[PDB]
């Protein structure tokens, strides 16, 4: 399924996901795409931070949802 | 918005078990936490002066309605030896 991703400027990319993807799973996929490490990003979705072990459809996160990337500090 | 309404005000949500989870303010959600992680004096904190000052004016009504659940979503609170109100990131979005 197809997924959109808010980047860190904030424009939007679009990601090809399925429910039983890891959020480390997308991680790598925005990665390939932006070019940043997976150990420097943190998706939250639906007032969450979103947990890497974790699947897309433990969130309900469903067709066209969009996650918000956002850029580890520490 | 007075920093007295941000700081003493309970908590009106129930417990995070019986809420089904809403998108409607993440982009909200997502400001608040990069301007305390990035833009304030120290990262991953800001006082409720530094907060108030930058998004007091930015909020529209229904923004407002929720601004403080999003900054107790986002942050603990904390209070200085010197009496400054700091709100400081949880390390799930540090």
């Amino acid at each position: 399924m197809q997924i959109f991703v808010k980047t860190l400027t904030g424009k939007t990319i679009t990601l090809e996901v399925e429910p039983s993807d890891t959020i480390e799973n997308v991680k790598a996929k925005i990665q390939d795409k932006e070019g940043i490490p997976p150990d420097q990003q943190r998706l939250i979705f639906a007032g969450r931070q979103l947990e890497d072990g974790r699947t897309l459809s433990d969130y309900n996160i469903q067709k066209e949802s969009t996650l918000h990337l956002v850029l580890r500090l520490r | 918005m007075l920093p007295e309404r941000l700081e003493s005000e309970s908590g009106h949500l129930r417990e995070a078990s019986a809420l089904l989870p809403t998108t409607e303010h993440d982009d909200l959600l997502v400001e608040m936490r990069n301007f305390i992680a990035f833009q304030a004096h120290t990262d991953g904190q800001a006082s409720t002066r530094e907060i108030l000052q930058e998004f007091e004016s930015k909020l529209s009504a229904s923004q407002s309605c929720v601004f403080r659940e999003l900054l107790r979503n986002l942050c603990t609170f904390h209070r200085t030896s010197g009496g400054e109100g700091i709100w400081k990131l949880k390390p799930e979005y540090c």
